[PDB]
Order: C-alpha cells, then sequence, then structure tokens
C-alpha cells in the first residue's frame, strides 16, 4: 500500500495485530 | 517517534515490531 498512514486507534490496532499478545508501549509519539 | 513515523509519514507494519514488548 504505497499510501498507508495509521493513526489514533488505527495505530493501537496495527500494533497489537503486529505484536500479539507480547503486548507493546512507545515512549514518545515523536 | 511513532505517531512521526507511522501517522504523520508513511510507515512499514514491518517497523511496528520495534514496539512490541
Amino acid at each position: 500500500f504505497v499510501n498507508q498512514h495509521l493513526c489514533g486507534s488505527d495505530l493501537v490496532e496495527a500494533l497489537y495485530l503486529v505484536c500479539g499478545e507480547r503486548g507493546f508501549f512507545y515512549t514518545k509519539p515523536t | 517517534g511513532i505517531v512521526e513515523q507511522c501517522c504523520t509519514s508513511i510507515c512499514s507494519l514491518y517497523q511496528l515490531e520495534n514496539y512490541c514488548n
């Protein structure tokens, strides 16, 4: 997908599909 | 950070692997 952007709830959904039940975190948005 | 990587830039789902615990 040349033009993929993941914001808000889409970003949480995509992290959960990639990481499974390992869990995930990010320390700062930017 | 993840928002500049994937929200205000185009990201590869592969880069999300960096955020897994």
